[PDB]
C-alpha cells in the first residue's frame, strides 16, 4: 500500500537498464568485493589450473532505489533479482581460464537506504602460478588477478575484505597438502589508463606423505640388491653366472622406475628436484654396478725302466697342477676383500648423501614461508 | 467455456499476479514451503575427489494465495497445469552439495492446485562434494551429509520443512547403501542476529566393497608367499643349482613389484585407508626380507656354498691329504642342520602368515559385532 | 486468393500455445507411436550406452483442426511447422541419458481434417540393461521402457501397434547378433498412490555378442603355453640334464601369463563381463602353476640325485670299488623309471582338464547356440 | 532515391515462412554443391568423420527483383540470414552431428531473385571403411545429404561435378589419399519403401591410404625376429653342448618379444578401424615361426643321453680303461649330430618358404593394386 | 541532464543498427584489423591446435557519429555497446579452429564526432600447419591467413596495420622456441571473376623446438648400452665360460630397448616430427641390433669349441698322447690372436658408426647453433 503504486511506478519510470550506477565523471560507485571460499576441488598441479568455489559477495549503494513509507519502512529488506545493473564481469588476469557458474544473475539483498548485498557461491575455472615450482619443500607463490573485462576503473572503485582473509580459512581437508596463507593486493598498472585486476598470493604448501615412503624402499631395497651384488663376489666368487642375473635384474628395476616417473609427472610435473638427483643416484648405481662388473672380468685366465713310466706318471699330474695352480695365483681374492671395503666406502657414502640432501630438502628449504 | 477464455483473461497470471512481486500477503512471516527429496539414481561414485553424481526428484510445495479459484476455474477443474514461466520458481540450492549446478530441475512442468497450492517435482542430474576423506574407507564407510533449500531468502521471506535411499539405488555400485535419515531445520548463524532459511538435511550412511578385488588380489598373496616359502624348500631338495636359485629370486622379485603397482592405481582412484595398506606392504616386505635372507643363508658357505713303493706313496700322500680337503666340503654340508633350516622357515611363515589373518580376525570379531 | 488471408489470419488470431489440446476429463490425448530404428552408430560395452536413431512416429489429433472449403479447400493436407503444437516430453525411463536430437523446429503433417503425424529422425544416447550378464551364453534382453514423463494416466495416453523384430535394421557389422525383439504396451498405476500414472512402450532387446577376434587370440597363447607345459613334463625324461633349465622356464612361463592377465584387467575392466567367465581361465591357469608346483618340487625330489707293491695296486682299485657302490646310491635315486610315470601321471591329467577347458568352452556354446 | 520508401513498401507485404511459390503443386528449384576443405577426423574402426564443407547453397526467389532504388542501385545484396526461408542441411548419408557455424551467415540476393550462400561447416558423419577399405582397391565413401526438412514436392536440389576432387583440400595428415570423387543428384525411393520423395546429394570418395610409418615398425622387428631364429637355427652348428639351455633362454626371450609385438598392433586396429588382411600375415606368420621354433628344441632334446698279484690288478684296471672307453664311446655314437647339421637346412628352406610365402603374398597385395 | 531526454530519444529513433555505414557508392566500409596476441594458453602438436589470447583491434568509421552540445555536450565521446553496430565476420582462413572467445556483445568508444574502435579481449581456438617439418630444430613457418569472411572488396575491405614479434607475449612455458614472425598484407582478386574481392592478413610463425630434458634421458641408456655392447666384446675374449651367461643379456637388453620405444613413439604419435628425424634413431638403434646378433652369433661361431710291464705303460702313455692331440684341438679352436681382431675390427666400426651418429647430431647442430 502506502503510496505503493506511486513509489513502485516512479522508480521503474526514472531507473535506466542500460546504464552505469554512476552520475557523470567523479568518484564513481565504491563497490565492495570479497569472496569467502567454499572449498577447492582440483588442483591440476601439472598444468597449473585451479577449479575452486566461493561466494562473490558484491555490495555498493543505489541512490536511485531509495524507498519511502511501504517498501522502505514497510519492509526495509526485500529480495530482487539482478539484470538491473552493472554486474561484475570479472576475469582473472592469469586465471579465468573459462566462464562463471552461479556467479552472476542470481537474486540480491537490497537494503532500504539502498545498500546492496549479493551473495552467490560459484565454481570457476582458473590457472595460477604454481609453475614448475610447486614441489620444492620451500614451495611457491602465485598471482591471482580478478577484474572485469571491457571496464577500466574510471566509473567505479574496487575494495577488499580481510588480509590475514587467509587461504587456509577453507583450505580443502581432503588434502594430502596444505596452506601457508593468501595475500591480497589491489593494483593499478599504469601501462594502461585502465585501472585493472587485484593480485592474490599463493604461498601454498604441498605435504602429502604417503608414497614417498615406499619410494624409500626402492632406494634402500635397491641398495640391498646393490650391497648384495658387491657382497656376493667375496662370498661365493662363483657368483660367475648368478651375478649377471643380479644386474639384468638390478637394471630392469631401475628402468621400470623410469616407467612410472613419466606417468606420475602426468597429472602433476615440475621440478625434477627428486627425480634430478635420484636420476644421479641412478647413474651412480649404474656405473658402480658395471665397473664392479669390470672388477669381475678381471682374471686373464680365470675371467729301473720300471721307474721311467712312474716318471711319466709323476710328471703327468704334477705338470698340470702347477699350471692350474697358476690359475689359483691368478684369482686369489685380494680384490674381493679390498673392494668389498671399497664397497664399504662407495655404498656407505653415496647412501648417506642423497639421504642427506633429502634430509636437508625437507628440513632446510621449508622456513622461508614469510 | 463458461466465461473460460475471458476468465483466464480475468486473472491474467502475469498481469493480475505480480511476477516481479512475491505474493507473501505483504510483509509478514513468509509463504510456507516444503521440499521432498527422492533419489531417482546414483550413477557415479568417486572416492578420489569426494564427488557423487546422482539424480533426484525435486518434490516441492508452496501455496500461491492468488491461485485460489472459483467455479469456472477451481471447480471447472480442481486440478490444472501451468509451465515454469507462469510460475515464480525458487532457486533451491544444494547448499553444501551443488558443487555442480542443477540440471533439468530448472523451470520444467509444474502442478497447479485449485486454490493456490502449487506442486513442482521433476528430475535433478547433480554433482556433489560429499565428506569422503581417507576415513570413508574403514568398513563403516561413514555417513554422507547433504542440505537442500531455497538459498537466498531468510526466516521472513522463506520456510522449508520436509524417503530412503535404496528406492532407486544403482545396483552396479561397488558399494552398499545401509541407511538414510531425513530431517529439516532452519538456522541463524554467527554473523546474522536473526534466524532464517530452512533446509532439507539428508544423511546417507553407506558401505562398499566389491567381491571381485578379493578374488584376484588374495590369489597372489598366497601364490607369492608360497614362492618365498618354496624358495627355502628348494635349497634342501638341491641347493647346489646355484645360478638357477638365483633366477628364481630375480623372477619372484619382479613379479611382486608390478603387482603392487596396479594396486596404488586403483589407489589414486580412491584414497586408501591406512588399516589395510599396511598389512599388505608390511608383509610382502616380510617375503622381500626372506628373499634377501634367502640370499646369504643360501650361498653363505666358503666351499659348500720298496722304491716303486716310494712313488705310489707320493700318490697315497696326495690321496689322504686332499682327502682332508674333499671332506672340508662335506663339513660344509651341514645336514643335521637341514630339517632345522626348513623347520625354522616353517616356524616364522606360521608366525607371520598367522599374524596377518590373526589381524584379519581382531578386526573380524568387531564388524560381526 | 481463396480467402487467402482471411483463412491463415483467422487461424493464428484464435490460436494459443499456453493451452495444450485437451478434450474434457477423458481418454487423454490419443497418442500413437511406433518405431523406425535404422541405425546404431555407437554403443558401448563398458557403460552399456547406445546412441542410435529412431524416427519417433507420432500420431494423434486435435478437433480444432477440422476444416471446410476455406482450408481443406485450399490444399487438402498441408504440413504445418512444428511450433504451434503442444509436444509430449517423451523419455526413456531406465535410460534418458539426454536430449532427443533434432526435434525442435520441424515439419508437422496436417490434413484438411486433422489427421496428424510427424516421424522425427531422433538420434540420442541411451542407457539400459545388459549388465555383467548380457554377453553370456544364455543371453540378455535389455529392457527399455518409454513414455510421457510427469503426467499420469488421468490426463494423457500413448499406445503400441505392432510387433516388429530387432533384426529388422540390426547393425550388420556387429561383433554381435540379435535373436529377437518385442515391444508391448501398458499403463502403470501403483499400489502407492491411488493415481493413474503414465502409459509406456517397453522394448526388450534380445541378442548375444562377442566378436571372435578376441577369441582367436585368447586360445593361441593357451595352446602355446600348454605346449610349454607339455614340454615342462617331457623334458626331465628326454633331457633331465637341463633341470635348472626347467626351472628357468617356469620363472619364464609364469611371468608371461601373469603378464597376459595384466592385459586382461585393463581390457576386461574396459569391456565388462560376468566374472563367471574368467573362473574358466582361473583354475586352468592356476593349474599350470599348481602342476609345476608339484611336478618340479617333485622333480627335485631326491636327496642325492635331485708282496706289498701288489697291496697299494689293491689300496688303489680298492679306492675305486668302495666309492663305486656309494655313487650307486645317488643314481639309485634317479631311476629314470618314475619320471615316465609323472608325465603319464599328469599328461592324462592335462589331456583331461585340457578337455575340461574344451568342455566348459564348448558346453557353454552348446548352451549359447540354444 | 525512394531508398526509404521502397524498402518500406514491400516490408509491408513481405512474407517470412511462405516459400516463393507460383502455386503449391510445383515446388521451388534449388542449387547446391560442396567443396571439402577439411577432413578433420578419420575414425575408421568406428567409421565416422568430421569435415569443413563449403555448403554451396543456391535457389531462386523473385519475391524481390527490384526497381530504380534497389535492383538498379546495386545488382548485388546483403540482407539478413534471419530474413526468410533457410535450408537445414544434413547427410542422410553421414550427418551425424547437427551443423556447425554453417548457418546464421550472410546469404546473397541478386537484385532479381538469384540467390547464393556458401558457408563453412565442421560436423560429424560416418563413412564406409569397415574391414576392407585399407586395401589398395578403394571402397568408395558414399555420403548423400539433403535438407532434412521437407520432401521434394516443394524442394528439388541440383548438382555438379560427378566426374572431376578430393585432394583439393584433403588432409596432409592423412596416411591416406583420394583418387576419385563423384557427385550425383537423386530421387527418393529406397529399400525401406518410403514415398514423398526427398531429393539428395550423393558423394562418392574412393580413397587410398597406407603411407606406413609403422610398417617398418612391424617390418624390422619381425625381420630381426626371423634372423633371430636363423641364429637359433645356424648358431647350433657353431655352438658347443652347453647350448641346449642357451637356446631355451632365447625361447623365453623370443616370445617375450613376440607378445610385446602382439600387444602393440592389436591395440592399433581397435583405436582405429579394422581389416583382416594385413592383420593376418602378422599373427599367423608369427605363429608358424613359433611353431617350428619350439619344435626345434624338441629336436635337440630327443636323444637318450646326448640330450702275479701285479697282473691281477693291472688286469682289472686296463679293463676299466677300455671297457669304460666303450661306454664313453656310447656318448660318441649317440651325439653324432646327423640331426643337427641337417636341422640347419631343415629350418633353412622352411624359413625361406615361410618368408617367401608371406612377403611374396604381401608382394602380391602390392603387385595386383600395382 | 544537459539535453538529457531529448538526447536519448532522438538517437534511438533515427538509428538502424542492422544497417552498415554505407555512404554512397565508394569506399565501401574501410575497416582495419590489428591482432595483438596478449599471450598463449596451450598448443598441441599432434592436432595443430592452439588456444591463444588476442585483443582484436577493429577500426572503422561512421561520419554519422559526429556531434554538438546535445551529444558531445552531454558527455564527450562515450561508451556504446556493440550490438547497434555492423560487425564483420572475421575468419582465420587456414586457422579458424573455431569461434572468437567473448566477442559477443562487448563495448566500443564513439566520439561526439565518431571515431570508432572495437577492441575486445579475445582468446580462441586455432588451427595451423605444423607439417612433418615443424619439430625441426630448423622450424616450419605456420602460415596463418586472416580477413573478411563473406565480403568482397566493394562491399567491404579488411586491412592491416601491424608487424610485431611472436615472442612479444610468447608463453614462457613453451617447451619450444621462436625464430621470428612477420605478417604482410594482400588483396585477393580472382581470374574467375573481373571483380575485386576482399583483403587478408597473412601470419607466418617461424619457430623451432625442444626443452633439452627429453634429450638426455633417451641418449643415456644408449651410452649405457654402449658399455653392454662393449662388454659383449670384452666378456667373451676374456672368458667364454659364461657364454650362455650373456645369452641372458641379449634377452634382458633388447627388450629394454623395446620398452624405450613405447615411450617415444607415443610421443611420436602424440606429436608428428619430421619423419626423417626418426631414421636417426632408426638405423642407430638398429645398429645396436645388427651388432649384437652378429657379435654374439660370431662369439658363438666355432666347430668345437665356441719288461712287458713297460709296454703296458706305452699303450697307456700312447693313450695320453693322442688325447693330448685332441685337447689341443679344441683349445686350437678358441684362439686369442683374433678375438683381438674383432675387438678392433668393430671398435673402429663403432667409432665409424659412432661418428656417423655424431654426423647428423653435429650437422644440424652446425645449423641449429645458428
Amino acid at each position: 500500500s502506502v503510496m505503493e503504486d506511486t513509489l513502485l511506478s516512479v522508480l521503474f519510470e526514472n531507473y535506466n537498464p542500460k546504464v552505469r550506477p554512476s552520475q557523470t565523471v567523479g568518484d564513481k560507485v565504491t563497490v565492495r568485493v570479497g569472496l569467502t571460499l567454499t572449498s577447492l576441488l582440483i588442483l591440476n598441479e601439472k598444468n597449473e589450473e585451479m577449479t575452486t568455489s566461493v561466494f562473490l559477495n558484491l555490495a555498493w549503494t543505489d541512490y536511485r532505489l531509495q524507498w519511502d513509507p511501504a517498501a522502505y519502512e514497510g519492509i526495509k529488506d526485500l529480495s530482487i533479482p539482478s539484470d538491473d545493473v552493472w554486474q561484475p564481469d570479472i576475469v582473472l588476469m592469469n586465471n579465468n581460464d573459462g566462464s562463471f557458474e552461479i556467479t552472476l544473475h542470481v537474486n540480491v539483498l537490497v537494503q532500504h537506504t539502498g545498500a546492496v548485498s549479493w551473495h552467490p557461491s560459484a565454481i570457476y575455472r582458473s590457472s595460477c602460478t604454481i609453475k614448475v615450482m610447486y614441489f620444492p619443500f620451500d614451495w611457491q607463490n602465485c598471482t591471482m588477478v580478478f577484474k572485469s573485462y571491457t571496464y577500466d576503473t574510471s566509473e567505479v572503485i574496487l575494495q577488499h575484505a580481510l588480509d590475514a582473509m587467509i587461504n587456509q580459512d577453507a583450505f580443502t581437508e581432503n588434502g594430502q597438502w596444505s596452506i601457508e596463507h593468501k595475500p591480497s593486493r589491489k593494483n593499478w598498472r599504469s601501462d594502461d589508463p585502465s585501472y585493472e585486476d587485484v593480485t592474490f598470493y599463493l604461498i601454498i604448501q604441498r605435504k602429502p606423505l604417503f608414497y614417498i615412503v615406499y619410494t624409500i624402499v626402492p632406494c634402500i631395497l635397491i641398495s640391498i640388491l646393490a650391497i648384495l651384488v658387491f657382497y656376493l663376489p667375496p662370498d661365493a666368487g662363483e657368483k660367475m653366472s648368478l651375478s649377471i642375473s643380479a644386474l639384468l635384474a638390478l637394471t630392469v628395476f631401475l628402468l621400470l622406475l623410469a616407467d612410472k616417473v613419466p606417468e606420475t609427472s602426468l597429472s602433476v610435473p615440475i621440478i625434477i628436484s627428486y627425480l634430478m638427483f635420484i636420476m644421479i643416484l641412478v647413474a651412480f648405481s649404474v656405473i658402480l654396478s658395471v665397473v664392479v662388473l669390470n672388477l669381475h672380468h678381471r682374471s686373464p685366465n680365470t675371467h729301473e725302466a720300471v721307474e721311467a713310466i712312474k716318471y711319466i706318471a709323476e710328471q703327468l699330474e704334477s705338470a698340470s697342477e702347477f699350471d692350474d695352480l697358476k690359475k689359483d695365483w691368478q684369482y686369489v681374492a685380494m680384490v674381493a676383500d679390498r673392494l668389498f671395503l671399497y664397497i664399504f666406502i662407495t655404498m656407505c657414502s653415496i647412501g648417506t648423501f642423497s639421504i642427506f640432501l633429502d634430509a636437508s630438502h625437507n628440513v632446510p628449504p621449508d622456513n622461508p614461508f614469510a | 467455456v463458461n466465461e473460460e477464455e475471458r476468465l483466464i483473461n480475468d486473472l491474467l497470471i502475469v498481469n493480475k499476479y505480480n511476477k516481479h512481486v512475491r505474493p507473501v500477503k505483504h510483509n509478514n512471516e513468509v509463504v510456507n514451503i516444503a521440499l521432498s527429496l527422492t533419489l531417482s539414481n546414483l550413477i557415479s561414485l568417486k572416492e578420489t575427489d569426494e564427488t557423487l553424481t546422482t539424480n533426484v526428484w525435486m518434490d516441492h510445495a508452496w501455496y500461491d494465495h492468488r491461485l485460489t479459484w472459483n467455479a469456472s476455474e477451481y471447480s471447472d477443474i480442481s486440478i490444472l497445469r501451468l509451465r515454469p514461466e507462469l510460475i515464480w520458481i525458487p532457486d533451491i540450492v544444494l547448499q553444501n552439495n551443488n558443487d555442480g549446478q542443477y540440471n533439468v530441475a530448472y523451470f520444467c512442468n509444474v502442478l497447479v492446485r485449485p486454490n493456490g497450492y502449487v506442486t513442482w517435482l521433476p528430475p535433478a542430474i547433480f554433482r556433489s562434494s560429499c565428506p569422503i576423506n581417507v576415513l570413508y574407507f574403514p568398513f563403516d564407510w561413514q555417513n554422507c551429509s547433504l542440505k537442500f533449500t531455497a538459498l537466498n531468502y531468510n526466516a521472513n521471506e522463506i520456510s522449508m520443512d520436509l524417503i530412503i535411499d535404496p528406492e532407486a539405488f544403482t545396483e552396479n555400485g561397488e558399494w552398499e547403501i545401509i541407511h538414510k535419515p531425513a530431517k529439516k531445520n532452519i538456522y541463524g548463524d554467527k554473523f546474522p542476529n536473526g534466524t532464517n532459511y530452512q533446509d532439507v538435511t539428508f544423511y546417507l550412511i553407506i558401505r562398499r566393497k566389491p567381491l571381485f578385488y578379493v578374488i584376484n588380489f588374495i590369489t597372489p598373496c598366497v601364490l607369492i608367499s608360497f614362492l618365498a616359502a618354496l624358495a627355502f624348500y628348494l635349497p634342501a631338495e638341491s641347493g647346489e643349482k646355484m645360478s638357477t636359485a638365483i633366477c628364481v629370486l630375480l623372477a619372484q622379485a619382479v613379479f611382486l613389484l608390478l603387482t603392487s603397482q596396479r594396486l596404488p592405481e586403483t589407489a589414486l582412484a580412491v584414497p586408501l585407508i591406512g588399516k589395510y595398506l599396511m598389512f599388505i606392504m608390511s608383509l610382502v616386505t616380510g617375503v622381500v626380507v626372506n628373499c634377501g635372507i634367502v640370499l646369504n643363508f643360501h650361498f653363505r658357505t666358503p666351499s659348500t656354498h720298496s722304491g716303486i713303493d716310494s712313488t705310489n706313496y707320493i700318490v697315497k700322500q696326495i690321496k689322504e691329504k686332499n682327502a682332508y680337503d674333499e671332506e672340508v666340503g662335506n663339513w660344509n654340508l651341514v645336514g643335521q642342520t637341514i630339517d632345522r633350516l626348513s623347520m625354522f622357515i616353517i616356524t616364522p611363515v606360521m608366525v607371520l602368515g598367522t599374524i596377518f589373518i590373526f589381524v584379519m580376525g581382531n578386526f573380524n570379531r568387531p564388524p560381526a559385532k | 486468393s481463396e480467402h487467402e488471408t482471411r483463412l491463415v489470419a483467422n487461424l493464428l488470431e484464435n490460436y494459443n500455445k499456453v493451452i495444450r489440446p485437451v478434450e474434457h476429463h477423458t481418454h487423454f490425448v490419443d497418442i500413437t507411436v511406433g518405431l523406425q530404428l535404422i541405425q546404431l552408430i555407437n554403443v558401448d560395452e563398458v557403460n552399456q550406452i547406445v546412441e542410435t536413431n529412431v524416427r519417433l512416429r507420432q500420431q494423434w489429433i486435435d478437433v480444432r483442426l477440422r476444416w471446410n472449403p476455406a482450408d481443406y479447400g485450399g490444399i487438402k493436407k498441408i504440413r504445418l511447422p512444428s511450433d504451434d503444437v503442444w509436444l509430449p516430453d517423451l523419455v526413456l525411463y531406465n535410460n534418458a541419458d539426454g536430449d532427443f536430437a533434432i526435434v525442435h523446429m520441424t515439419k508437422l503433417l496436417l490434413d484438411y481434417t486433422g489427421k496428424i503425424m510427424w516421424t522425427p529422425p531422433a538420434i540420442f544416447k541411451s542407457y539400459c540393461e545388459i549388465i555383467v550378464t548380457h554377453f553370456p551364453f544364455d543371453q540378455q534382453n535389455c529392457t527399455m521402457k518409454l513414455g510421457i514423463w510427469t503426467y499420469d494416466g488421468t490426463k494423457v495416453s500413448i499406445s503400441p501397434e505392432s510387433d516388429r523384430p530387432d533384426l529388422s535394421t540390426f547393425m550388420e557389422s556387429g561383433e554381435w547378433v540379435m535373436k529377437d525383439y518385442r515391444g508391448w504396451k501398458h499403463w502403470v498405476y501403483y499400489t502407492c498412490c491411488p493415481d493413474t500414472p503414465y502409459l509406456d512402450i517397453t522394448y526388450h532387446f534380445i541378442m548375444q555378442r562377442i566378436p571372435l577376434y578376441f577369441v582367436v587370440n585368447v586360445i593361441i597363447p593357451c595352446l602355446l603355453f600348454s605346449f610349454l607345459t607339455v614340454l615342462v613334463f617331457y623334458l626331465p625324461t628326454d633331457s633331465g640334464e637341463k633341470m635348472t633349465l626347467s626351472i628357468s622356464v617356469l620363472l619364464s612361463l609364469t611371468v608371461f601369463l601373469l603378464v597376459i592377465v595384466e592385459l586382461i584387467p585393463s581390457t576386461s575392466s574396459a569391456v565388462p563381463l560376468i566374472g563367471k567367465y574368467m573362473l574358466f581361465t582361473m583354475i586352468f591357469v592356476i593349474s599350470s602353476i599348481i602342476v609345476t608346483v608339484v611336478v618340479i618340487n617333485t622333480h627335485h625330489r631326491s636327496p642325492s640325485t635331485h708282496s706289498a707293491i701288489e697291496g697299494v695296486k689293491y689300496i688303489a682299485e680298492h679306492m675305486k670299488s668302495d666309492e663305486e657302490s656309494s655313487n650307486a646310491a645317488e643314481e639309485w635315486k634317479y631311476v629314470a623309471m618314475v619320471i615316465d610315470h609323472i608325465l603319464l601321471c599328469v599328461f592324462m591329467l592335462i589331456c583331461i582338464i585340457g578337455t575340461v577347458s574344451v568342455f566348459a568352452g564348448r558346453l557353454i556354446e552348446l548352451s549359447q547356440e540354444g | 532515391n525512394e531508398e526509404g520508401r521502397l524498402i518500406e513498401k514491400l516490408l509491408g507485404d513481405y512474407d517470412k515462412r511462405i516459400k516463393p511459390a507460383k502455386t503449391l503443386d510445383h515446388v521451388i528449384d534449388v542449387t547446391l554443391k560442396l567443396t571439402l576443405t577439411n577432413l578433420i577426423s578419420l575414425n575408421e574402426k568406428e567409421e565416422a568423420l568430421t569435415t569443413n564443407v563449403w555448403i554451396e547453397i543456391q535457389w531462386n526467389d523473385y519475391r524481390l527483383s527490384w526497381n530504380t532504388s534497389e535492383y538498379e542501385g546495386i545488382d548485388l545484396v546483403r540482407i539478413p540470414s534471419e530474413l526468410l526461408w533457410l535450408p537445414d542441411v544434413v547427410l542422410e548419408n553421414n550427418v551425424d552431428g547437427q551443423f556447425e557455424v554453417a548457418y546464421y551467415a550472410n546469404v546473397l540476393v541478386y537484385n532479381d531473385g538469384s540467390m547464393y550462400w556458401l558457408p563453412p561447416a565442421i560436423y560429424r558423419s560416418t563413412c564406409p571403411i569397415a574391414v576392407t577399405y585399407f586395401p589398395f582397391d578403394w571402397q568408395n565413401c558414399s555420403l548423400v545429404f539433403r535438407s532434412q526438412t521437407y520432401n521434394a514436392h516443394e524442394v528439388n536440389l541440383q548438382l555438379s561435378a560427378e566426374e572431376g576432387i578430393d585432394p583439393e583440400d584433403f588432409t596432409e595428415n592423412g596416411e591416406w589419399t583420394i583418387r576419385h570423387r563423384p557427385a550425383k543428384k537423386n530421387y527418393n525411393w529406397q529399400l525401406t519403401k518410403d514415398d514423398i520423395d526427398f531429393q539428395e546429394i550423393i558423394f562418392f570418395l574412393i580413397i587410398q591410404r597406407k603411407p606406413l610409418f609403422y610398417i617398418i615398425n612391424i617390418i624390422a622387428p619381425c625381420v630381426l625376429i626371423s634372423s633371430l631364429v636363423v641364429l637359433v637355427y645356424f648358431l647350433p652348428a657353431q655352438a658347443g653342448g652347453q647350448k641346449c639351455t642357451l637356446s631355451i633362454s632365447v625361447l623365453l626371450a623370443q616370445t617375450i618379444f613376440l607378445f610385446l609385438i602382439a600387444q602393440k598392433v592389436p591395440e592399433t586396429s581397435l583405436n582405429v578401424p579394422l581389416i583382416g588382411k594385413y592383420l593376418i600375415f602378422v599373427m599367423f606368420v608369427s605363429l608358424v615361426i613359433v611353431t617350428n621354433c619350439v619344435i626345434v628344441l624338441n629336436v635337440s632334446l630327443r636323444t637318450p643321453n646326448t640330450h702275479s698279484c701285479v697282473e691281477a690288478c693291472n688286469f682289472i684296471a686296463k679293463s676299466t680303461k677300455e671297457q669304460n672307453d666303450s661306454g664313453s664311446e656310447n656318448e660318441n655314437w649317440v651325439l653324432i649330430g646327423k640331426v643337427i647339421d641337417k636341422a640347419c637346412f631343415w629350418i633353412a628352406l622352411l624359413l625361406f618358404s615361410l618368408g617367401t610365402l608371406a612377403i611374396f603374398l604381401t608382394g602380391h597385395l602390392n603387385q595386383v593394386p600395382e
